[PDB]
């Protein structure tokens, strides 16, 4: 029982593993998606007036 | 009246609580958050330093 | 820097002689000429008297 | 007859004590050793 209960918790901390390592995905690409649309200050603030 | 049709679902959804760093500049609030803790915990370069 | 100069291992162990106007205990006595004592109440303030 | 009594001291009530957990353990010579066993997982 205890190697069939100590079993099912080394998958799910596999599989939680899996879902959270996805979530850093979201993180990851939306600040990649800003960083390729983000000029730096001296070339945009020249044109800023 | 345009606003209704251009809230598109984003009002009637229910707020909440959500624990961050506010700063005040001028008119303007703006929060502050730094990204290294879910990038060195897993041990990639960050991409904020260039 | 002088205060911190005189040694405090006393064989007595507990002859509490005169205490301060408030409830604490002489250190020690500062004794000078008059000359020097009328500038160092007015840098040092005097304060129980 | 004129004699001192050095002070003595405690060691939990000195301020260095908040860098150690102390835990007596009664028979420290039946002892070979000791272990702490970390496991950590790590995130991608």
């Amino acid at each position: 029982f205890t190697e069939y209960a100590g079993a099912i918790k080394t998958i799910t901390s596999a599989l939680q593993f899996g879902m959270d390592a996805l979530e850093r995905g979201l993180v990851d690409t939306v600040l990649a998606v800003k960083l390729r649309h983000a000029p730096p200050v001296f070339i945009l603030k020249t044109l800023g007036d | 009246g345009d606003k209704a049709a251009l809230a598109d679902g984003h009002d009637e959804i229910q707020r909440t609580r959500i624990a961050a760093s506010l700063v005040k500049i001028g008119d303007k609030f703006v929060a502050i958050e730094s990204l290294q803790r879910m990038y060195n915990e897993t041990q990639f370069p960050c991409p904020l330093n260039r | 820097d002088m205060l911190a100069a005189v040694c405090e291992d006393t064989v007595f162990k507990g002859v509490s002689t005169y205490t301060t106007a408030s409830g604490q205990q002489v250190a020690g006595v500062l004794e000078t000429t008059d000359s020097v004592m009328r500038r160092l109440m007015n840098l040092l303030g005097q304060v129980e008297s | 007859v004129y004699t001192n009594v050095v002070e003595f001291v405690k060691f939990l009530e000195t301020a260095l004590a908040a860098a150690c957990v102390n835990t007596e353990f009664k028979d420290l010579r039946r002892m070979i050793d000791g272990k702490i066993q970390f496991k950590i997982s790590m995130p991608t």
